[PDB]
């Protein structure tokens, strides 16, 4: 998410213009002026792709934020973003990994926090974990830090 | 702020890894040294690629041993990576916007 | 049992991977050569001959981190 979200503050006003022209198109004819895999379906195939439904659902699904089924316009430029090393970090993540458990725990980031020499206030603390911890476990697995560095 | 990290994650790889590969140029001559053919003779380079040979041989016995424990890691890598999956258990914007918009499109 | 024909297999490899040294035509700049190019298959195998240490010090790892995910999961 929080790397699609940057992306979008940083568009600029006439590039989402541009954007909401293309979305006007998808939407034309839509009852509650959204996007369904109906709309999207229409339009994928006038570009010459053949998705099935499943495909549809999911391209849906990954961006629809409100759990409507359907892609307002804001989620809409979610998806066109989204359209456009591990080894390294593998390394690195046993450097956090004091206790060698296989997770980086609360005490872990706190001492790898502190130790960067800025001052670490406990909401630098407490955010950067809930950023990290994606299954609300209090802790950072190697699959989550990989995200979590992004 | 969680772009600066990004920022800091990019130096860092910009980085160790490749202080690491330095702190292996000092590693390298360490094990391999230079040759030395200068006032040797014909009955003596006979000898010497015999000599060379046989370390060949030697060496490639022990990159051999290395070897088969990588391999027999990789069989417990994949078995533990089924065991943790059980137990756990298009066209660019790019190309649409000029498709859909044509000249319109001019800064997307 | 099991190390009889892991021994076996060794052999077997490494005689197959094994080149015949023929220098007894050769004069004393070929086998200057020679030597160098010997020297150089040595350093190959030695440079293997880690990434080979290297990929196995990684591997105790992500072997060290899967039974940890396996046991918090259990
Ligand atoms: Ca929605
Ligand atoms: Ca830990
Ligand atoms: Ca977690």
């Amino acid at each position: 998410d929080d790397i699609y979200k940057a992306a979008v503050e940083q568009l600029t006003e006439e590039q989402k213009n541009e954007f909401k022209a293309a979305f006007d198109i998808f939407v034309l004819g839509a009852e509650d002026g959204c996007i369904s895999t109906k709309e999207l379906g229409k339009v994928m195939r006038m570009l010459g792709q053949n998705p099935t439904p499943e495909e549809l659902q999911e391209m849906i699904d990954e961006v629809d934020e409100d759990g409507s089924g359907t892609v307002d316009f804001d989620e809409f430029l979610v998806m066109m973003v989204r359209c456009m090393s591990e080894e390294e970090l593998s390394d690195l993540f046993r450097m956090f990994d004091k206790n060698a458990d296989g997770y980086i725990d609360l005490d872990e980031l706190k001492m790898m926090l502190q130790a960067t020499g800025e001052t670490i206030t406990e909401d630098d603390i407490e955010e950067l974990m809930k950023d990290g911890d994606k299954n609300n476990d209090g802790r950072i697995d190697y699959d989550e830090f990989l995200e979590f560095m992004k | 702020l969680k772009t600066l990290m990004l920022q800091i994650a990019k130096q860092e790889m910009e980085r160790e890894a490749e202080e690491r590969r330095g702190e292996k140029g000092r590693v390298l001559r360490t094990r391999c040294q230079p040759l030395e053919l200068d006032g040797l003779g014909f009955e003596e380079l006979q000898d010497l690629c015999r000599q060379l040979h046989a370390r060949v041989d030697k060496v490639d016995e022990e990159r051999y041993d290395v070897e088969a424990k990588v391999t027999k890691n990789i069989t417990e890598i994949a078995d533990l990576t089924q065991k943790i999956y059980d137990l756990r258990g298009r066209i660019s914007a790019d190309a649409m916007m000029q498709a859909l918009l044509g000249t319109r499109a001019k800064e997307s | 049992g099991k190390r009889q024909t892991e021994r076996e297999k060794k052999k077997k490899i490494l005689a197959e991977r094994r080149k015949a040294l023929a220098i007894d035509h050769l004069n004393e700049d070929q086998l200057r050569e020679k030597a160098k190019e010997l020297w150089q298959s040595i350093h190959n195998l030695e440079a293997e001959k880690f990434d080979l240490q290297e990929k196995f010090k990684q591997q105790k790892y992500e072997i060290n981190v899967l039974r940890n995910r396996i046991n918090d999961n259990q």
